[PDB]
This record gives structure tokens, C-alpha cells and sequence, in this order.
């Protein structure tokens, strides 16, 4: 698909 | 060559048993299961699922959901540029829902602006005034429907007045739940599976 | 102050209105409830608080709306132009049943007839290929709708007005069934300022 | 727009 | 409504006209004007595209002849994490390519080796020896065909010996040409709309 | 699809 | 030093078996062809160095043996163990269509053979569900293969073995055809490891 | 794998 969770990082 | 056919097939039934248990966390407000289980679930985005329209569908259910149990938590990002704060992000999953599933603006109208007023107020509620502005202006619609909220809004950020009522009547929790009805209403209700193998396996057994 | 006071009056007109746009509609009486449909159109930008029954009563008004303009095909209620008021009116069912926390057993015999119309209206304007994709877009999924559809498909292929099942066709039996089943969904009260009204008239 | 009324017109495609 | 369709419509022909453009820069080595023209279409990619399978095989060629126009700047970065060099990232579109165009092992293997050798090496002319033996262990191969280069690069990371012939002897410009040889491969080689139009029209004129 | 251009920041 | 050696050494040896694979496949000395072949199997994990035309030979060379294994639907060239040899053939076929710079004309008559070939094969070893596969994935996008397809699909669905299609097909005729097309794309020259063979000759 | 011999048997489903 593409990322469910994220990254961290705002 | 089949050993990778069989193991989509597999990979399928997994994903779909999983899906199934995060809704049913999410529904039950417990959000720690709901993020373990997703966790599981991204792990297996990686592997062959093949092709359904069932699990497109499915993930993107997901990818919503998932923003909208981290959109109290500004820290977090989705996305590429840092900017865009979950919901702001769960606002974009939802346009792609909307041309995805082939749905009409009537139709998706009502859970978008529930998303957009979550991520006016969540902006607000962290005194990200400025944020909370930008944000209003871009998304909010200027509809006659919605134009007092966004006055109201527009207004409570002027004075930075988190004690209106807007504001504290506010409930994430109803929120959240709400959205999980709409986006839940364009899947099957049918049951996974593997938790119908579970349910007989299980009975074989006894005291 | 005096401005929450507005939002508990809006209410009652809101729901007088309402009643007697259901009244209307169920004497076939279509103008009248096109007349108030208007007048809770124009209130509909005014403050009105938050109540679940008002929220219910505008998507039922929103359908039945759709539907007593259903044979209207150069009326447009949505965005995307296309749309014909009967395939709007499913759409309105569908957030319905997902707002009202419908079981889709509750919900789907509504949604078969309301699916059947929009391709026969279409087909009795002669709008053939637009039958053709709402017929496609949705009865192609439903099992249970199997001989109403290639029935349909061969009516639309051989441009048959003349088969029974659109000559026999009722728009009005239809109309009346989709009030029966929305109204089921609603509170029965008599509406506050109807209660005042007939008072009011006991003693002038 | 919880649109009662209809926000303008089709083009009808009859004949 | 219809006008969507419209839009659709030419907005696939803008597409296409500029991704027949950007092979042709490509081609050229004229890879300025083709990242101007890869912008163009980022652009309108937020825009209303619609189905054809053949944009989509476009669209995964563009994002991998774009990860290795940028191939030798390890500041950029096409992905969510950082870690991620440009020819790193080719690898991944390069695999997302191989299941989407259900291609083979032995046919995407040819490119593969060609990028992987490529991520090592240039690497290694940053002397980011590190990075160049993660790269190196994670994707390189340990085929019997493939050991001796994997040893030597082992080897050069091993001296720093940024004067070994394989680091020396290595053509950027060879590499990118090869790559945009494969992608081509998977692409028909028809004229795009605007450009048939234009060739027209434009010889309406005269003198 | 997803990002043809990069995001700078490596 | 003297492993610069080896990788020149290395090149004659392979060119030279090459030659003599080609002769062999030339004399339907299929056995033999398939002995060379392992040798120079058994020489590319070895240093070559780098030579256009090693490159070149190696994919010809890499075509030719799954066409000489076309038969033995047991034999797996690919990773992909459900991969038929001319299924796998059809891919090098490719492969040397990019690497060798070919247009589209020059080899696609010879792709329409080796694709049906693939289908024809399975079909006389009774592998039906497979021929329909490779039918459906390679021949269904070509307008230009029509009615070889449709009646490969009819022999497939009555299995019709008899049928002068399949009867007559040659599997002899079909590779040695494969090699005109591959060497059309070969340089003419004798290996020098023959070259020298043949002066020693003169002497002794 | 510039393979030119099989890397091992397919399973036929002839009959």
C-alpha cells in the first residue's frame, strides 16, 4: 500500500 | 513459484484475520491493541498479498484509522514533509478513499468535515494557534453549513480561547468512533477465515 | 444570548415543517412538500445546536427529496452533475443506514427498489446508456437481483418500452414504499408548535 | 451541504 | 462531473507527451531538462489521472530513471527514511517494478546487478565505506557469478583503494544508459497524441 | 503513484 | 599478473567451445551440445573479463539450451520453478532483444515461434491447464496471432492431440530455425583456439 | 545467474 504506522520524526 | 503462490494465499488470510481483530480493538477503545496489531500488519505489507481489491481497500482503511489513533499526538508524522500532522495526513487518505472507492462528495462530506474540525481543535488544544489557522484556511470549507463553526473557530483562535465550548465539547473518543463507522461501512462484514478455523479447531476440544 | 433562543426555536419550525412535509409527501399533495422542502433548505445555514433527531430527520428529508424528484432527470443534487436524483437517493440510503446504525438486512430491500427505479426512469426516458451504468454500477454485484437485471439489459438492448415491466412500472407505488420504510426510522410525536397551534385554537 | 433541494441541472441525454 | 472526465482525459496525454519528453532528455543526457520535466509531472500527478495500466508502468519507470539521474548526490533523499541513498531507493522501485510487471528473476536480474554495483561504488568515491559494506552485505548477491566483483568491492572498502580499476573503470553515464535501456524495454514505442498533433498542426504553417 | 522528485534532506 | 592471463585464456576457451556448440546444435548433435554446454557452464564463474561479445554469446548460448531442453517440461531454468524452458526462452529472447539493440520487427516473427512452440509442446504432453497459461499470458495481446490462438484454445478444450496442428508441428524444424535467427546476430569468425589446432595439424 | 544449464526439475502436471 504505503506506511500504517509512522515515521517518528514531527 | 507455488511456494510463493501458497504463501500469498496465507499472507491473505493473515492480513484479513488481523484487519478484522484491529477493527474490533479499535471499536473496543483499546488503542494499544489496535497499534500492536497494525504494527503486524505493516510488517506484512512487504511480503506478496497479490491482488484483491479487498485488501486495497482494506489497507486503506487502515492507513486512516492508524492516523486518526495517533491525531492527538502532533509529534507524529505520516508523511514525507514533517508539515502535516496526522489528521491533516488522515485528510489525505480520505481523498484517495474517496477516488479509490469511487465515492461522491455528498458521501464523504460528512466524515471529512468531522476530520477537519478533529484537526482544527487538536491544533488548538496545543495552543498551535498558528497551525490550527493555517490549517482552517486551507481544509475549511467557507459552506454556508459550515460557516459559523469556522467563524467560531477562526474566532477562538483570535483569542486563543480554549475554554469555548466548541472546544471543550470536544470528544476525540466519539470522534474516532465515528469515523471508524463510515470508514467501516465500505467493507464486508463477513467473518475472516482463519477465525472460523479457530472457532472450529477450538470446539474439537473439551474438558 | 437571545442567540440560543434562536437555535431551540429553529428546532421546533425545523421539526413543524418537517412534519408537514411528511404529511404531503404521504397525500401525494408533491408541490406542498417541495414548497416546505424549501423553507427547511433555507434554514438548514442557520444555528440549529446539535440533536440526533434533527440530524436523522434532514437525511430522510434529504432522501425523499431525491425521490419525489426522481423523475426530474435534468435535476442535479450533487457535485458531480451526472448523478440522477434516484442514484443521489441511494447514495443518501447508504449514509442512512450507516448513521442510523441500520443492519444491511433492515436497509437492503430499500436499496433493491430505489436501484430498480433509477434504471427504469432512465429506461422510460429513453436514456438507455445511462441505465445501462447505473444497471452495471449497481446491480452487477447482487445474486439475488440476477433475472430483474438481464431482463433489464435486453429491455435497454432492444429499447422494449413496451415490456411489461416498464409499462407496469408505478412511480407513485414506489414513492409511497420509500416514505413507509424511511418513516419507520422516526419518532412518532406530534411536533411542538402543531401542539400550540391547535390550543391556541380551543379558545379564539 | 446536507442539500434538500437540487443545486441545479442535468443534461438530460434522451434524444 | 463530465468535465472530470475531460479533464482526465488530457491530462493523461500531458503525461504521456512529457514522459515520452523525458526518455528523449534521458536519452540526450540532457538530464537537466528531464528533471524539469520530471516536476512537470510530479505536478499533476495530485490530479484526477483515472486507470490506464500503462501510466502506472510510466509512472514506476519515471520514479526509477529518477532515483538514478540523482544516483551520484547522497543528500537526496526519495524516501521516509533517510538512511535511504538514490540508488538504494532504485532498488526498491526496481523490485516494485518487478512484481507489478510480473517480470522474472533472470530478467530483472541484469538491472539489478547493474544499480547495486553502482550504490556500492559510488559509495565508495565518497568514501562512505560504511555505507558502501551495509549496501554491499544487505543486496549483493554471493552468486558464484558475482563473487569476485563482491570480494573486490569487499576488498577496496577494505583498503579505501579509491584507485582500484573497478572504482576507476566505472561509467556513471554507461550505467544510466543500460538502465534506461531496461526500463524502455518494458514500455510500447508509440508516438504520444500531443506530439502527432503537433507535428500536424505545425505543418499547417508556412513561409 | 508515489514521489517521482526527492525530498532533499539526507 | 598472471590473472590478467587467465581472463584472456578463459575468453578463447569459451569462444571456442561456443563454435563448437553451434555445430553441434547445426548437426542435431544435441548430446554433445548439451556436454559443451556444461563446460562452459561450469567457465563462467571464472574471471572473463569484460567483452561485448562474450556477453552476446552467453545469451545466445543461454537461448539455444533452453530451446534444446524445450521438450523436457521436468527441466526448471528459473528460480520461478513453475517456468516451462521456453517460457524461459521467450525471456532471453528479450533479453536479447534490449541487449543487442533489435528492433521490435526484426524479432518478434521469431518470438511468435518460440511461443508456440511453448504451447504446442505442453499440449502433446498432455499438460493442458499449462499450454492455456501460456496461451492466455502470451499470444492474447496479439491481433496478429488470431486464429492460431483460438484454435490452440479449441485443441486445448477438446484435447485434441489429433488435430493436424499439433500432428504436424516439428520440434526439429522449430530449432534449428532458432539458430538461423540467433547466429544471424554472430560474428562469422573461427576461435583461435581452432585456428591454432589446425596449424598444429600441419606439421605433425 | 547468466545460467545456461537448468537449475533443477519442474514438476510436470500432464496426467
Amino acid at each position: 500500500s504505503f506506511n500504517l504506522a509512522p515515521l517518528g520524526r514531527r | 513459484a507455488g511456494e510463493a503462490r501458497l504463501e500469498e494465499a496465507v499472507n491473505r488470510w493473515v492480513l484479513k484475520f488481523y484487519f478484522h481483530e484491529a477493527l474490533r480493538a479499535f471499536r473496543g477503545s483499546r488503542y494499544g491493541d489496535f497499534r500492536q496489531i497494525r504494527d503486524i500488519m505493516q510488517a506484512l505489507l512487504v511480503r506478496p498479498l497479490g491482488k484483491e481489491h479487498t485488501v486495497s481497500r482494506l489497507l486503506r482503511v487502515m492507513q486512516c484509522l492508524s492516523r486518526i489513533e495517533e491525531g492527538e499526538n502532533l509529534d507524529c508524522s505520516f508523511d514525507m514533509e514533517a508539515e502535516l500532522t496526522p489528521l491533516e495526513s488522515a485528510i489525505n487518505v480520505l481523498e484517495m478513499i474517496k477516488t479509490e472507492f469511487t465515492l461522491t462528495e455528498a458521501v464523504v462530506e460528512s466524515s471529512r468535515k468531522l476530520v477537519k474540525e478533529a484537526a482544527v481543535i487538536i491544533c488548538i488544544k496545543n495552543k498551535e494557534f498558528e497551525k490550527a489557522s493555517k490549517i482552517l484556511k486551507k481544509h475549511m470549507s467557507k459552506d454556508p453549513t459550515t460557516q459559523k463553526l469556522r467563524n467560531d473557530l477562526l474566532n477562538i483562535i483570535r483569542e486563543k480561547n480554549l475554554a469555548h465550548p466548541v472546544i471543550q465539547n470536544f470528544s476525540y473518543e466519539t470522534f474516532q468512533q465515528k469515523m471508524l463507522r463510515f470508514l467501516e461501512s465500505h467493507l464486508d462484514d463477513a467473518e475472516p477465515y482463519l477465525l472460523t478455523m479457530a472457532k472450529k479447531a477450538l470446539k474439537s476440544e473439551s474438558a
